[PDB]
This record gives C-alpha cells, structure tokens and sequence, in this order.
C-alpha cells in the first residue's frame, strides 16, 4: 500500500 | 572482478542509442544496458529511435488539471538544504504554464550548462517556484506499445496481479509539469525500485546521480549532516526534503555523476541508485517504478521510512516464493543472509 506524493 | 566488475568500471553515467527492434522489447532492453554495466551508475539515458513518437502533439493538454501544485519553500546554505513542499490550490496547465513563463519565474540567461548550473545552487532558496508534481495520468497515446509507462509489462505488474492493490505513481504513471528552479531531492525510488522518466516537451532536466555501490556513503554523510532527522526516521531521505549540492559530495569524496535529460528523451534509474536534479524552465515528464528480477534482492532489504504512515509498502512474498522458492523458508524465518552485488547482472 501507500501513495507517491 | 570477474568481469562484472570489468564492464563500466567507473560507473559513469551511461547513454543508449537503441534501434526501434531493440526499442521493441522494454525489459530485454534493460536486461542488456545493464549487460554493459549501465546500472553501476545508478542512472542511465536512452534516447528512443528517432521515428518512434508516444503522441501526435501536446495543444490539447493546456486543459489538463493539476489537483495539487506545490511551491518548493527551501531553507539552507552551504550546499545543504532542507525542502518543504507547501500545497497550492488547483489549475490548469495554462495558468501553470503562464506563471511559468512569467518574468517572476522564468529561466535566466546563460551560456554553458556549468552557468545555469551556479545559478541553480546560488538561488534555489530564493523565489519558491511552484512544481505541478505527482499528477496521475498519462500522455501516450492508447496504440504505442513501445516503453509504454503506462503498461511496462514487468515483474512489479505482479502486485496488481496478486492483490488488487494500486500505488499511485508506483505502479500508476505520474506527470511533472516544471519550471526554472524546481527541483526532486536526494532519493532512491520506494522499496529501492526501478524508475522510468519521460520528459514529454519542454526545458531540460538535469539529474545527479551517485552509484548503487556507493549509495551508503551518501548515507552517512546525510546522516551526519541531519542528525535530527536520522534520528527520528533512519531512512528520512525518502521524504525527499534534502537537497545537497555536488559541491559538497565533492568535498566529502562521495562519488557522482551528472547528466541532463533532452526533450523525447528517456531517464532510467536503478535499484538503489540516490538521485536528486532540477528543471531548466516549463516542460512536462511521465514516470513509474517497475521492477526486474534483480530487483528483487533490493526489494528484500530495502530500508523503509517508518515515520509517516502512508509511505509506500510492498509486500516481498509473492515475489520470493515464485522466483526465489528455494529461499521462502529461509527468508520468511528471517535468515537469509544474502549479500547484494551491485555490479552483478541477472545472469
Ligand atoms: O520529476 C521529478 O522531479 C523526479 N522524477 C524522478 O525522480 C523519477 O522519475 O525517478
Ligand atoms: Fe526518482
Ligand atoms: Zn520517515
């Protein structure tokens, strides 16, 4: 899981 | 040295000029530029065949939105700098564009490249640019089937495949809409990943780059620099908050090298490999991670940031137990042992 930016 | 070691001794950053039936196939490509020893740079160029174009032009685009500008505030000097992203409502890539353009943030006057480069350092904590960084999307066009970012069809496809679960920019493209100043910090891709950059149209970008083989040494340096943060996150660089000039790696005896991106040109980063740059004036870029077998090591031990609870986490199982079965037991009861050799090649 998690997001770039 | 046994003859990994012999290829690309010096680790310099490597340029690839690949036919369009070598341009065919994404990952044998990769598999053969890091035959020839491309990855002990860390970052490695390919300009694609000249006929090959992912879109018939950019007029349309003007329209696009970019949910989530940032101005890039930085404090330092000395060479070493700490960046804060400060978020900025929406617009357009005209409104972008324009401000871009404008006398307030436009490119200065130069000659040679070691110029824009002085002023870059002299004037990064001056005039906050704004970077319309981390837009999801894509430019290609549906048909290219050639390096295209948005199905790359590699090994890190097999997260999706696997588990559903999506990672923004990761396994997703990513657009970077730049202007003069605007600058990425210090950092190796999440879970020490492959990446690929793209830059659409526009200015150049200039990267810096220091080899995999001596990626630990930039760390301690960064380390010793911001001991407040190393302490409260061991892996902070992957905030991307840090900025330290080649100047100072210079006077430190860290290794690395430097390379600036043309328009229709591509960028390949490797497993570990530290970069950090900045944009020249407007342009736009696309970029993603993928991955390759020899990932996989890197992948195993990557260090991760556990400060902040949204950073990017990839499960290794699937990717042990379906390329590395032999090892599954060993690795899930935490005693493998396996050393990286970054000059090795997948054999
Ligand atoms: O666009 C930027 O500012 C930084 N891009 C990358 O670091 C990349 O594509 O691996
Ligand atoms: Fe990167
Ligand atoms: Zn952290």
């Amino acid at each position: 899981g998690g997001v770039k930016k | 040295a046994s003859e990994s070691e012999t290829l690309n001794p010096s680790a310099r950053i490597m340029t690839f000029y690949p036919t369009m039936e070598e341009f065919r196939n994404f990952s044998r490509y990769i598999a053969y530029i890091e035959s020839q020893g491309a990855h002990r740079a860390g970052l490695a160029k390919v300009v694609p065949p000249k006929e090959w174009k992912p879109r018939a032009s950019y007029d349309d685009i003007d329209d696009l939105v970019i949910p989530a500008p940032i101005q890039q505030l930085v404090t330092g000097q000395s060479g070493l700098f700490t960046q804060y992203n400060i978020q900025k409502k929406a617009m357009t890539v005209r409104e972008f564009r324009k401000i871009a353009n404008s006398d307030k943030y436009c490119t200065p006057r130069y000659s040679e490249f070691e110029e824009l480069e002085r002023k870059y350092w002299k004037n990064l904590t001056f005039n906050p640019p704004i970077y319309g960084a981390d837009v999801n999307g894509t430019l290609y066009e549906k048909h290219v089937d050639e390096w295209n970012i948005g199905r790359l069809r590699t090994i890190l496809d097999l997260v999706e495949k696997e588990s559903g679960i999506t990672i923004e920019g990761v396994n997703t493209p990513y657009l970077y809409f730049g202007m003069w100043k605007t600058s990425f910090a210090w950092h190796t891709e999440d879970m020490d990943l492959y990446s690929i950059n793209y830059l659409h149209f526009g200015e150049p970008k200039s990267w810096y780059s220091v080899p995999p083989e001596h990626g630990k040494r930039l760390e301690r340096l960064a380390k010793g620099f911001f001991p407040g943060s190393a302490q409260s996150c061991e892996a902070f660089l992957r905030h991307k908050m840090t900025l330290i000039s080649p100047l100072m790696l210079k006077k430190y005896g860290i290794p690395f090298d430097k390379v600036t991106q043309e328009a229709g040109e591509f960028m390949i980063t490797f497993p570990y490999g530290y970069h950090a740059g900045f944009n020249h004036g407007f342009n736009c870029a696309e970029s993603t991670n993928f991955a390759t077998r020899r990932w996989i090591e890197y992948g195993k031990q990557a260090v991760l940031c556990s400060c902040r609870k949204d950073m990017v986490k990839i499960s290794m199982d699937v990717f042990v137990r379906k390329f590395q079965p032999e090892r599954y037991k060993l690795w899930k009861a935490g005693k493998d042992n396996t050393v990286i050799d970054h000059t090795l090649p997948t054999p």
